């Protein structure tokens, strides 16, 4: 008989194990419906086309003045690659802008398809040894992995 | 100015330093982290960092200070608590809310805003003063005065001195003119760690350290400006020792420096001394954290600041004596001193010696251990006073050939040799009495012969008893008492008489808590004179039979006086030296009786 | 004896079961709802932090 | 805090040696960063940085190294130290040994990332060890018993039962307290990391854990011996941050069991060969000290909190001694040892607690008349005084006979046998209350006349001499 009524207390410790196990598995279920819609929200961020090339601008120049080295070879989607080439040598001018430094020979060839590179440049060194990968989806996964404890903060109910 | 090339451990190289003196404190990192110069290879020099170095990067920026590690001077260093980097552990825990000690915090080792009273010692405008000269006394705490003295590399004729009243240390108190050039003084005094403080002249110690328990105060005793070594052992030794070292002691104040040493003890120790209502004047109840000061660095802290904290603690001890008071510092460390030299060392890609250690051990310890001794002090007035060291030894688990153990009885003067098998048996105070020695038993000649001008053949007496019953121990292993005689019975009944009364002592009663010296000498001038006694009795041979027959008479017939003094230990230090010494002289009396009535009717 | 403490506790068991699972439905409902409430401001925030570049 | 960059990726593995990538053409390579590898198989593995020098930098990673090419090895520079997250449903899961769950269920969704190592304790801020856990086991609770936030390892030699034990304490260890102590903040919420230990080993613990009911209370990290080697040396540290979190930000008693700290000896061992560093005693680092003080240093009651960290690290002596570098730092740095001897194994007493090399610094606290009988530590010290002198006279007699004996040596051998088979051993699943372990060892003490018992005082002789 004792050890009848231990296993049964095993066993509900197992159900309720069971249960906050299923309880925290839907939380981090819900999680992922939130890297989902910010994972859309981001690729509908690509519409844009002014304000778009202002950020590609940027990026690239993050990216560049990251590096700080002699000849980087940017890689950028098909799809926007005109943006990028009327870009071009405004970001070797704010480089140069930065600090006194002579004009990086950027080269800008092989695009990887849309839905890999959702917005962002690569932006890489010779030989291709050193690689700055500043995607769309790169930034984000690196934004949602620093402010999980805030979105854990946020879901008190 | 310069930048960081590599970072493995606590050791960062920096290039681009170029002048870059040895020991040259620098600063390294946006956090700013405290560190010491250690190597050079030219336009580079490594440093110790003193700190946890994760999140150092290459081409971090670390700024020269010029100055060697320095430890800031002046009032309130008392009833402290400091970092081995000499940072106000207080100060940081209440002016940062965080219960945590932060990466890289910046703050003034005394407090530059408290108001202190001023006393100056009738110094005029116009006269001449030099290097130590003490000018001014400030009441730091009650009954527990601090001396304000000219640091030694000044000198000069005194313009201007501030008159009596509240200041804080960023006011200057003082000013001289020397060599046609002026220079002024504040409360403050900072002192480079290392390059010990100038003494007049070294002098030879006089007086015992008189120190709480029985057995280090008769057997094996140690004088003010002494120097001593105990294994660093637990539940005795680091404990009861020192407790007896800081609030049953005679020297003016307690430095206690244990670093290297578990978390838990430390706060133990820094939650008890707080009340520790030691009875140090005549008859007040002054809290001893108005008289001790604690440099605690735990084992968890980087392991470059163990030889800080021994240096800061022996600098500090340095100010104290030049001031006038006979400080005993207690250092709980140069056990894991060893051990951070060894890591330093190996980290540093320095040849090993004898069992790993470095070859400069020994330097080491005795530049620290040389920096004891009582001191004519500098300036004016005329005055004197000691450092003590009591510092710590691997503990009874490795035999004297350990390089630390070595080192240590090289230079030390006494050793309080602990043993385990002591600790095992609970015999609390735990002092082995056959390796112990004191080679300050010559000087201490003096003290004897005035206080009492038979001890010393007393306590010959007590070591040849002592030393036979360890001797005969041996034989009696193989064949046994059967064939011990009259003397060797009454010789072994005195050594466990003398063993279990005046050795142990319990230190958690009001019994053993405190021996004065008189007690003690009186327990055993009442031992030895029971022994000689019975010695005599048994080579009488009177009634056919005398010897075994008398030992067992004595004991029997007798044993009242040998209970009553087995009990002697109990006579209560607070009835008063008055009431116990004609305690003790009636039992002397008493055993007298003995051995003479005991012969009365020829056994 | 025996009998009638092992029904009881078998039905004490199914009690149990049922409270752990209307529980668990009560705090999976709040969670979904905290979601659907906060999801968009949680997205704003997101894409506030990836859409912006410094120097 | 205004703008974030992304991680740098490179491919410069000019150099792989053991656990050891050396990387090189690296700019900006912080110390302790995190990096993770991508290999030319796709499989990633998450290593740090154990040293910088120039625009070189030496990685060691976790998972090992069996795959790395100096071409297609990708390694990428998190630029952080390591951030296990921390919540309060990490009670009750178990782990890898670097973090990853183990349980099937998903990753914990973090409270905050909290660094390893974390933030020293100001000394000012601590407090000794005040209140009594009750250990169940008799030898322990009379003598070298345990204090909250106290450190005590369980010193053992290959095959003794010190696993067992170790189960049993986790079992029984309960407040003591005039026997007064829900109490779910008193629950100790043990935090359990196992290093280098066979499967059976893990299976055990994780069986008895689920049995005694407390599975949504104990968190296991588990580092298995096939598991690779490196992650023992960080499993320890993740537990004890994990163990911070849990008790000081949050309130909870916590006791914390490392298994095997020699398997994490090693673990220096390896690391420090594959530097080719000088080396110390037994060519063990020259800085195992200071790691041992790091892992055992992090426990230990707070002023300003509620919580409380209490370890019981066991040890494996390699050749059953003492002298080895590792249960000799060991010793030195923690505030106990308890001795597990093959001698009382060898007679078949399941705790084969040896009560004599056993030593506790806190007992004196712990013990006292406001929670414990006032005759404790004259009980504890008189038990010790009389077995330790009844072996001498049973080694004497060894040689001497069992005729050569006196009264009193006859006393003290019996006194050994009841102590050792009556006293010392206890059930494997009963325990002994501290008042009924008190009676027991005066049971055990009065076998002797009033006068042999020096150490005891008169007062608690006449309130317990008779009974």
């Amino acid at each position: 008989e004792k050890q009848v009524e231990i296993r049964k207390k095993i066993e509900y410790s197992m159900q309720l194990n069971a249960s906050r196990i299923k309880v925290l598995q839907a939380q981090d279920d819900l999680v992922s419906n939130m890297m989902e819609a910010a994972s859309k929200e981001v690729l509908n961020v690509s519409r844009d086309h002014n304000s778009y090339k202002k950020l590609l601008k940027g990026l690239i120049v993050q990216s560049l003045l990251r590096l700080k080295e002699p000849a980087v070879l940017l890689r950028c989607r098909k799809d926007d690659h005109h943006l990028v080439e009327s870009v071009l040598e405004s970001a070797k001018e704010e480089y140069a802008q930065k600090l006194q430094v002579h004009p990086p020979e950027i080269i800008v060839h092989h695009n990887a398809h849309g839905p890999s590179c959702s917005g962002g440049v690569v932006v890489a060194s010779r030989d291709g040894k050193i690689v700055c990968e500043n995607t769309l989806d790169a930034r984000l996964d690196v934004v949602f992995r620093k402010k999980l404890p805030e979105i854990r903060k946020q879901l008190v109910s | 100015y310069g930048y960081v090339r590599k970072v493995s451990g606590p050791v960062v190289i920096a290039d681009g330093m170029n002048g870059a003196a040895m020991y040259e404190l620098v600063r390294v990192g946006h956090d700013n982290l405290i560190g010491e110069i250690i190597r050079l290879e030219g336009d580079s020099a490594t440093i110790q960092v003193y700190e946890e170095t994760a999140g150092l990067m290459v081409n971090d920026p670390v700024l020269r200070t010029h100055k060697p590690l320095s430890v800031e001077l002046g009032p309130g260093i008392l009833g402290n608590i400091f970092d081995g980097i000499q940072r106000p552990l207080k100060t940081i825990a209440i002016r940062s809310g965080d219960v945590y000690i932060p990466r890289g915090v910046s703050v003034p080792a005394l407090d530059k805003d408290t108001l202190w009273e001023f006393q100056p010692k009738k110094i005029g405008e116009g006269d001449l003063l030099t290097g130590g000269d003490l000018y001014a006394t400030v009441f730091e705490n009650s009954l527990m005065q601090h001396h304000v003295a000219l640091p030694p590399d000044a000198m000069g004729k005194v313009t201007y001195v501030a008159p009596a009243g509240q200041y804080s240390l960023k006011d200057t108190v003082l000013e001289l003119e020397f060599q046609g050039v002026k220079k002024s003084f504040t409360m403050l005094q900072a002192w480079p760690v290392r390059t010990p403080r100038p003494v007049s002249s070294k002098l030879a110690a006089d007086t015992p350290l008189l120190t709480g328990q029985r057995v280090l105060d008769a057997l094996f005793p140690s004088v003010l400006g002494g120097t001593c070594a105990i294994p660093g052992a637990f539940g005795c030794g680091k404990t009861v020792i020192s407790q007896a070292l800081s609030k049953y002691s005679n020297s003016d104040t307690v430095v206690y420096v244990g670093c290297g040493e578990r978390g838990n003890e430390m706060a133990e120790v820094l939650m008890d001394f707080p009340q520790l209502t030691m009875t140090l004047p005549d008859g007040r109840e002054e809290s001893v954290m108005k008289r001790t000061t604690l440099v605690a660095n735990t084992s968890n802290m980087p392991v470059a600041a163990r030889e800080a904290s021994i240096y800061t603690g022996i600098t500090i001890a340095e100010y104290f004596r030049d001031m006038g008071y006979n400080v005993s510092m207690m250092a709980d460390s140069t056990s894991r001193w060893a051990e951070a030299l060894r890591e330093i060392s190996g980290r540093l890609a320095e040849m090993p010696a004898d069992s790993g250690y470095p070859a400069y051990l020994a330097a080491r310890l005795a530049s620290f251990y040389e920096r004891a001794g009582k001191v004519k002090c500098l300036g004016g007035p005329e005055r004197t006073g000691s450092v003590t060291i009591v510092g710590a030894v691997s503990p009874p688990g490795g035999d004297f050939s350990d390089p630390v153990t070595s080192a240590t009885l090289s230079i030390v003067q006494v050793f309080w040799g602990l043993d385990k098998k002591l600790a095992q048996r609970k015999h609390f105070p735990s002092v082995n009495w056959l390796i112990s020695y004191s080679k300050y038993s010559t000087a201490l000649e003096s003290f004897y012969e005035q206080f009492d001008p038979d001890f010393i053949n007393i306590r010959t007496k007590a070591r040849e008893v002592l030393q036979r019953e360890d001797d005969l121990n041996e034989i009696v292993q193989l064949v046994g008492k059967d064939a011990l005689a009259e003397g060797d019975k009454i010789t072994l009944e005195t050594a466990k008489l003398l063993r279990e009364d005046y050795l142990a002592q319990n230190a958690f009663t009001p019994y053993d808590k405190f021996c004065p010296f008189y007690k003690s000498v009186w327990m055993m001038r009442n031992i030895i004179h029971f022994y000689n006694l019975a010695n005599q009795a048994v080579e009488k041979g009177a009634g056919m039979d005398g010897q075994k027959i008398t030992y067992t008479l004595i004991k029997h017939r007798l044993g009242d006086l040998f209970y009553r003094l087995v009990s002697q230990k109990f006579e209560d230090p607070a009835e008063g030296e008055p009431a116990l010494v004609a305690k003790f002289k009636k039992l002397h009396e008493d055993l007298t009786a003995g051995f003479r009535a005991l012969e009365d009717e020829t056994r | 004896e025996f009998q009638r403490k092992l029904a009881e506790s078998s039905g004490d068991s199914g009690a149990n079961v049922k409270r752990l699972e209307q529980e668990t439905e009560v705090k999976i409902h709040h969670l979904n709802a905290g979601a659907e409430k906060i999801q968009y401001d949680v997205v704003q925030m997101l894409l506030k932090h990836v859409t912006t570049v410094k120097n | 805090e205004g703008t974030l960059e992304v991680a740098m990726e490179y491919r410069t593995v000019t150099g792989v040696a053991g656990p050891l990538v050396i990387l090189d053409k690296v700019k900006g390579p912080k110390y302790y960063e995190i990096v993770n590898i991508r290999l030319g198989d796709g499989t990633m593995r998450r290593g740090q940085v154990l040293e910088v020098d120039g625009e070189k930098a030496v990685v060691q990673v976790f998972e090992g190294t069996s795959g790395i090419d100096n071409k297609f090895t990708t390694v990428q520079f998190t630029g952080e130290v390591l951030k296990t997250p921390v919540s309060l449903d990490m009670l009750g899961r178990i782990f890898n040994g670097s973090g990853k769950p183990i349980d099937n269920g998903p990753p914990i969704l973090p409270e905050a990332y909290l660094d390893i190592s974390g933030s020293s304790i100001n000394p000012s801020e601590r407090t000794y060890p005040e209140e009594m856990i009750q250990t169940g086991i008799s030898t322990i609770d009379v003598m070298n018993s345990i204090a909250r936030g106290q450190k005590i390892p369980l010193f053992s030699a290959a095959g003794l039962p010190h696993n067992e034990i170790a189960a049993q304490i986790c079992r029984q260890a309960g407040l003591v307290k005039r026997l007064e102590k829900d109490g779910e903040e008193d629950n100790f919420a043990i935090v359990f990391a196992a290093m280098g230990v066979n499967m059976e080993t893990a299976q055990f613990f994780k069986r008895d854990f689920e049995e005694n009911g407390s599975m949504e209370r104990v968190t296991l990290f588990l580092n298995l011996a096939n598991d690779p080697t490196i992650e023992r040396i960080i499993t320890p540290r993740i537990a004890l941050t994990t163990a911070e979190y849990l008790a000081y930000e949050c309130g909870k008693h916590v006791l914390v069991i490392l298994t095997d700290m020699s398997s994490y000896a090693d673990a220096l061992r390896e690391v420090s060969a594959a530097r080719e560093e000088v080396p110390g005693r037994r060519g063990y680092p020259g800085y195992m000290y200071t790691d041992l003080a790091q892992i055992y240093e992090r426990a230990g009651r707070i002023e300003g909190r509620k919580g409380s960290i209490t370890q019981i690290p066991i040890l494996t002596m390699p050749n059953d001694d003492i002298t080895h570098p590792t249960p000799d730092l060991t010793g030195y740095i923690t505030e106990g040892q308890i001795y597990i001897d093959r001698q009382l194994q060898n007679r078949q007493i399941y705790p084969p607690i040896n009560v004599l090399p056993s030593l506790s610094r806190l007992m004196k606290s712990a013990i006292g008349e406001g929670m414990t009988r006032r005759d404790h530590s004259d009980v504890s010290n008189q038990l010790y005084a009389n077995y330790a002198i009844g072996k001498d006279v049973q080694a004497m007699k060894a040689v001497v006979g069992e005729e050569a004996l006196s009264s009193e040596d006859l006393l003290y051998l019996e006194f050994l046998d009841k102590f050792e088979r009556k006293f010392v051993a206890q059930g494997a699943y009963d325990s002994r209350n501290i008042f009924q372990s008190l009676d027991l060892a005066w049971t055990l003490l009065r076998i002797f006349p009033r006068e042999l018992l020096h150490r005891i005082p008169g007062k608690t002789l006449d309130q317990y001499y008779s009974r």
